[PDB]
């Protein structure tokens, strides 16, 4: 076949990774493996952890942009009310 | 062809074949390494080691005798090789060695010279032999936390931490009476040889039993030493085989036999009449492989082992071979099963009457055993012809169909794919 340009993927047998050597892995096949019910007691109090380091970046911006947009709003429904239209006529036009 | 054994205080077993030229007695215990602990493993392998230490192997040859020993899973055996007409003097030297010199033979000096000799051997071992180093491991992963998973060597950790109390500890444990069989091999007679044991008494720790334990099972699981610096990839693949003393002991080898083992270089070997063949040789998907049906006391291992350097079409060797098993549950044939019938006749005969007395010695102690009497090759033979094609189905639909494996693997092993996917093609779709 036609030249093939370099890439940083191969495939299986030539994935293009370093030589590995020294490591060594286990499995078990999920037919000798105790049928899904286990996911609790042992993996409960674990889990909810991969968001209690996480909700700060989330929630900071988003109380800083729910907090900016309820005031724009409540300052907007002064403004045309009765008691905001002399603020009104001032900050319009 | 003649299966001779009587009972005594100690239960003697022999057979006597008249053109022989030398002679093989030895004592083979029913313990091995499937015995040991994860901690003490390596004990048996010691035991046969300073058994042949320089001292002990010296004795025995001023007096021209040869040793031999060979450490297995369910059992140990010690054997000393003689002329016909030494046969007494075998005896001599084996009691000399199990009880009067089973302190001598254990001297500080001694010990730590053969300790450092299975210490490079087991090492040895496990830096180069990667064919029956991915064997082994198959063993471990297939039967972990079970008495098969150990390895007959041993583990160099559990080996460098062993001492001459552990040695005494094993031997006082099961080196036992009634857990013995004397066994003779070559030309001696069965009454010959008995009456030289029944001659000199004494009973030496009688009554005694080994200890316990707790049955082996087979764990669908697997084991990847990946190792991208050797130049293949080695894998071995199993499901549960067969014990020794099963109805289907015969089937599962006879299975095996339809698959056998291929060698992609010598010329005849991709001539034979296995269609897997037709498959692999394409691309040459591997530069060999064997199957093969592993059988110990509680349990066995039933399926193939492999190398090659063709390491991107790995996948391709795996789907092939697992194919092929398919088809002994759907569609084997009745010229597969006749060839396999010839083959298994011819390598099992050349295995039970080979111009050794040694390997004698070890096939008939290891039978004796288990089951307490030895097949005759002849009766192998009316068990062989009586196997249908309907027997090779209902074996194979309960052992290959749709059941867990066992796989472990060194090398270039990237291209092995991930345990589902060798799972699945234990099977096929169906309407
Ligand atoms: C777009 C929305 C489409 C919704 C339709 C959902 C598809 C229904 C899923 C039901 C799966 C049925 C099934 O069992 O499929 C099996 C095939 C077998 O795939 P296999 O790799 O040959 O088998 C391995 C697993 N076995 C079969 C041994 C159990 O596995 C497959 O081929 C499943 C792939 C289905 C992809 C769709």
């Amino acid at each position: 076949g036609p030249p093939s340009g370099k890439t940083y993927m191969g495939w299986w047998g030539h994935m293009g990774g370093p030589k590995q050597k020294g490591i060594t892995s286990y499995a078990v096949s999920p037919y000798a493996q105790k049928p899904l019910q286990g996911i609790f007691h042992n993996a409960v109090f674990n889990s909810f952890r991969r968001f209690k380091s996480q909700f700060l970046y989330v929630l900071i911006p988003a109380g800083i942009y729910w907090y900016w947009w309820k005031n724009g709003n409540e300052y907007n429904e002064f403004l045309y009310s009765k008691a905001g239209r002399e603020e009104l006529e001032r900050v319009n036009v | 062809a003649e299966v001779t054994q009587l009972s005594n205080g100690i239960v003697v077993a022999t057979e006597h074949n008249p053109s022989a030229h030398t002679a093989s007695v030895g004592v083979v215990f029913g313990s091995g390494a499937a015995n040991e602990n994860p901690y003490n493993n390596g004990v048996s392998n010691l035991w046969k080691n300073i058994f042949l230490s320089k001292e002990n192997s010296a004795v025995a040859a001023k007096e021209g005798l040869a040793l031999s020993s060979n450490i297995s899973r369910d059992f140990q055996s010690y054997i000393v090789s003689s002329l016909p007409g030494s046969t007494d003097k075998s005896l001599d030297f084996l009691n000399q060695s199990f009880i009067q010199q089973k302190a001598n033979l254990l001297s500080s000096s001694n010990f730590e010279a053969t300790k450092k000799s299975v210490l490079k051997q087991v090492q040895d071992f496990e830096d180069n032999d990667h064919p029956n180093r991915v064997l082994e491991h198959l063993h471990s992963t297939a039967f972990q936390n079970t008495p098969l998973s150990l390895p007959t060597r041993g583990t160099l950790e559990s080996l460098e931490n062993l001492v001459v109390a552990d040695l005494e500890s094993f031997a006082n444990n099961h080196f036992l009476n009634s857990n013995a069989v004397v066994v003779g091999t070559g030309n001696i007679k069965h009454e010959d040889l008995v009456n030289s044991i029944e001659s000199k008494n004494l009973s030496l720790q009688t009554g005694t039993k080994p200890v316990l334990k707790k049955k082996a099972a087979f764990l669908g699981s697997e084991v990847r030493l990946r190792d991208d610096t050797l130049p293949k990839a080695w894998i071995s693949l199993a499901v549960e085989g067969e014990p020794v003393n099963s109805p289907n002991y015969f089937v599962a080898k006879l299975a095996a036999q339809i698959f056998g083992s291929y060698n992609a270089f010598e010329p005849a070997s991709r001539l034979q009449g296995i269609k897997l063949l037709d498959n692999i040789q394409e691309y040459q998907l591997c530069d060999n492989f064997n199957h093969f049906s592993l059988s110990y006391k509680d349990s066995g291992l039933w399926g193939f082992s492999t190398a090659t350097r063709n390491v991107t079409m790995i996948d391709d060797l795996i789907h092939f071979t697992l194919k092929q098993w398919n088809r002994l549950t759907i569609s084997v044939t009745d010229t597969e099963v006749e060839r396999a019938k010839s083959l298994l006749k011819l390598q099992l005969g050349q295995l039970y009457e080979s111009g050794n007395p040694v390997n004698d010695a070890n096939l008939l102690g290891a039978e004796v055993l288990i089951k307490g009497s030895k097949l005759s090759l002849g009766e192998a033979f009316k068990k062989i012809d009586a196997i249908t094609v309907k027997d090779v189905k209902a074996w194979a639909g309960k052992r290959l169909w749709d059941q867990d494996i066992a796989i472990a693997g060194t090398g270039q092993i990237e291209g092995l794919l991930d345990y589902m996917r060798i799972r699945s093609d234990m099977s096929m779709m169906r309407w």
